[PDB]
């Protein structure tokens, strides 16, 4: 029926929007001061991009971003939200005496109708590793409502990849799977499932933070320009990399983080989730290799990270890497939709 | 699983 | 037109069985030694209930209960599992050289076709607070394959409920809701959602353990006899109660736990999740009142716990409690499918 | 949206 | 008819001066060794400012400050006291054989008649938070009896204010107010009055002491120069503030304290009620926000403390504060006459 | 009006300002003995309230009117003179009882009621029962009572008993001896010691005590609210002749009170006796100026004379003597300004 | 001078 | 009321 339903299994969508119907999940995001404070600073410090403008807010949740656009002087703000949080947003618009300026439109941005084109789109479509949730496509889809002059906040997104060494994280996977490597668990030999348990753990991206000293090479960057990208550009994301190793050791996988930039008429404001910056609710993401690769300082670690969109609002991750000087190769296949939250 | 990780 | 699909929304079943497809979730349950050891005890010590008998294992997961039935001498075990764990169970059956006795049959028990009737059904259908997951109805539904002389393991389930006092837990949940009390969060007034926030947080059952000294009265018991009950008995569960308060103080809510009994021919074995017993992965469950009731020792706290099954494989719970001597009344709703794991 | 069985150690 | 009765309801003045007629309340102030000792230190160590001088003691109570002025060599001391304590003061003048030097004048300083101008005025007009009791206006009004270039002990008064974090105090006061959250108190729904309850409780200044670690920024100072101020200056006191936050966390309100300086010819003596100093019977004063403000280290918290004098011999206070970086604002009202003695 | 003729305006202003606070209502409401007993008395005598017209004198927050509504009252007129009347109005609307409860702000001696009533409910008891002089407003309200009407409470009993508390007695001089020093910062205070002693002995002591200090069965002075006229409370002479059960020094008299709700179904008692759980009225003790030694079996005779004053309280004259020895002591106390000694 | 003493 | 707070 719609672009959204064509690319999303019903069961995935139901669970997805039920999650966002809880005030506790809005609170979890809103209390991220880096996240909320930067969006406010990006909007208020570019007030001329909002003064007397028409605004579209894609996935407004409780409406916080629409209220910042109002604080910046917007004339009309259309706040679109598909979860039941839309009804709560309507309450806050009324209780804040902004019903003349903010219009909450319940539904998916791919399915609702707007009465007019807008001057700027604001949204927080970033999932962990940037691409999870496949909400960037809804952000890009919304450009059908954008005037030829239009701007977008965020304007661009950078995902960064870098190799890391973390022996303890790697070995932890086998410590957990070796539960199954015993010949008489209450009289039952479980060992035949040990290999399957290992594969299951390695398919999980690891969501948590880490010390930057585990990074073994300068990061590679892949940039999405939201003013120019099309929805189809995010179905197959190929990120070639060729790391020039700064340290010698075993490479256990690739670490991921992202930044977004609000490129306004007055200034550009950056929201970064890098491990060099204060922690956010996005943390960082690490994908292990099935087998570690030894690389000396000065060697090159080259390969590809391929992200293939699936109908569960996420991506299948294929990572291939080899040390050029030695030819030793490794790979992994990961399910971005089911990460392991390891932060404690 | 949770789209947005728990955060304090 | 399966019994399962008529009472279950697809989106709920997809995520439900996706959860149970992960070996990491099997390990979590299997490493519960009270749970696993007690099941083995119940089966091996009632081995004559299994020797040369036909067995149905409902929701077998990796198949551990089927292996216990085989250790006890069962002639044939049909192990039914609707998740992808069924394929892992087949692997274990072959690597353990039990292809001649354990027959994995993948699918929902409401939809598969068994080759014959069985002498005994074994299962672990208990969710937290016993009734979550609505798997007891699949367990009872499976009695269509049970012989008239047949037995059920577990045979009965006891739900216990008792009032508790825990000021810390109350303030913890209320402190979370007070975020939506702010009149100027980054310049935005959130207070209009205070009420909705308190409602949401207090609809969450608290799943964790606690010291038994927080209980203010002897528990009330509600029993389900799996041999006699029918699926429809679990669509609306009404549990009245009348506590004789042993201590004075604030009643912040009701605490829930459950026991099941394996009533075998040789002996009865109990698996308890009570707070007086070693901890299990079920822990205990507590439902919080939005406003605690004050009661004096010797007063009576009466009311009703009503569980209405929903199509998301859980229950919508309403708890009404009343201090009879003062008419102080508290009405509460809880979404059993949105728990707060506090441990 | 939650796990059926709580995490345990 | 007098300046006092025109700015004071009779009912307030009746109980105000009744309170000060009790010897036990004199003992309470006198046993404050910081207060009494520092006053004696200021007067005796600046004895040159008193030797053979004419003195006025505004609100002498038992007359203790007049005796200090006599010990320092004052020629004559007019000791004005409006409460019935003036009778006890005269009894002490006679028993100490100082009739030739201390003359007690019963009455309000705005209504009595003095036979001559004085060289120096002494008094203890400070209420808690300095401005309570509105006696500073009487202290300033007495300058009509002061010679040109005459001195005043105390000479200046410094009010200090700083933001603080104290989650325990916030919860203590919020828990009290949430009694009116009960929907079934003996079967009666009180919730309709929760808002009014919260207002009342958070209008109460909290009078006690605290550890200085709760302060989140260096204090701002507001100075009243008693030599120069007119009593009309105390009718509407506006204190702007711009705090540079030194730590991140919740700002639950503002703490207040004051110092006065006795600027004499030999030396300046300070009497401080700061939380960094030994405790006095003035303690310190904190004003609670109904909702705290979140601030990061480096943020600026700006606003205004507006004190409007009322005819109950106190002040109605409004505190408006905002975190500049986020626009998060807090507006509050204090009834300085209804304090919560928490110590 | 009757009220203004017997009350200083300054006393009345402060009196009703005190009761305008929700925190003071909360203080009384949280007294479980007080609030629960009133509820029991009204609900357990429902036939006295079913379909009846009710007058509530000094309703405060209106809690007793709600209890009368729970008992099936047809219409309740709730009179309250403090600003708490507006809060009661809010609770009447939020509890959907506007058709049954009508709040009338003002003093019961000054408002107009449409119709006579079947029963009057009220809580007019101050500490030592008579303080506040509200029992006269409760009796004055009988001008609205039907001839066959009833009073809730129906009677009030004040109990007097002699006590021995050496430490309490000696505590008075320990505090007054602050003044007995010849050089307090160089000042001789000893001339005011006698006045400090007299000041403390004029104060009734409000706190509780172990019943073992009592030395004789209490003497009871009953007020029948159905029979008494408000003139009976202007001068309350209470003769006493205690039969001493213990030998020792009598240091004064202890006071407490009971009231009875004499309903058609049963009589319910609210007691503030020291043998009962503590209430917010505590108990009251008046010291003799000098103790009296009495042997067990002796009689201590005398009178306690309470003379009403226009400060909504009483002046207490106590005379006592040991008949067997003629030893005589007395004291004169001001009940409006007691010493709250409880810790 | 509290008509009704503070209680807990 | 109570103008001056109790002390020690
Ligand atoms: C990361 C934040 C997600 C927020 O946006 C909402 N949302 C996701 N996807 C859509 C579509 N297609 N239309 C409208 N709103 C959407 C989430 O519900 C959440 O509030
Ligand atoms: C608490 C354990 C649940 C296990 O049983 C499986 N399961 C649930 N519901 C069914 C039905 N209807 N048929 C077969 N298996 C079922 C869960 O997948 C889990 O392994
Ligand atoms: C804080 C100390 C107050 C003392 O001064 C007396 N007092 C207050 N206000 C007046 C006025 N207007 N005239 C004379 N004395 C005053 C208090 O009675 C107390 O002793
Ligand atoms: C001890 C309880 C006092 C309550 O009754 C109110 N009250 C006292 N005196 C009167 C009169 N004369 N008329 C009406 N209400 C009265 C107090 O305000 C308090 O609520």
């Amino acid at each position: 029926r719609s672009v959204f339903s064509e690319r999303t299994e019903e069961s995935s969508a139901v669970q997805y929007f039920q999650f966002y119907g809880y005030l506790s999940q809005q609170q979890n995001m809103m209390q991220d001061y880096v996240r909320t404070g930067t969006y406010q600073r990006a909007i208020l410090q570019n007030h001329t991009d909002f003064k007397d403008k028409i605004v579209l807010d894609v996935g407004c949740g409780s409406g916080i971003l629409s209220f910042f656009a109002a604080q910046a002087g917007a004339r009309k703000i259309y706040a679109v939200e598909a979860s039941t949080m839309a009804q709560h947003a309507e309450v806050l618009v009324k209780s804040n005496n902004l019903t003349d300026r903010i219009v909450v439109i319940p539904g998916k941005v791919e399915e609702v109708s707007l009465p007019e084109q807008v001057d700027i789109i604001i949204s927080e479509p970033m999932g962990y590793m940037l691409f999870n949730e496949r909400m960037l496509e809804s952000y890009l889809h919304a450009k059908k409502y954008l005037k030829p002059s239009g701007n977008m906040f965020p304007t661009i997104g950078d995902v960064h990849l870098a190799p890391f060494t973390d022996e303890q994280l790697y070995m932890e996977q086998f410590t957990k799977a070796n539960f199954w490597y015993q010949p008489s668990f209450h009289g039952v030999d479980l060992s035949a499932l040990r290999g399957a348990a290992v594969d299951e753990y390695f398919r999980q991206p690891v969501v948590d933070t880490f010390d930057i000293r585990i990074l073994m090479a300068k990061s590679v960057k892949y940039t999405v320009n939201f003013l120019e990208a099309k929805e189809g550009d995010l179905h197959r994301i190929e990120i070639p990399f060729k790391f020039h190793m700064l340290h010698s050791g075993l490479v256990h996988g690739l670490a991921f983080w992202f930044d977004v930039a609000f490129i306004g008429s007055i200034m550009t404001v950056w929201l970064s989730t890098a491990p060099t910056e204060p922690l956010t609710h996005w943390y960082q993401v690490r994908c292990l290799f099935q087998s570690p690769l030894f690389a000396k300082a000065g060697d090159t670690l080259s390969g590809t990270c391929l992200l293939i969109a699936n109908k569960r609002q996420s991506y299948d991750i294929s990572i291939v890497a080899q040390v050029d000087q030695t030819g030793s190769k490794s790979s992994n296949l990961l399910d971005l939709k089911n990460p392991f939250f390891r932060y404690t | 699983a949770a789209p947005r990780p728990p955060f304090s």
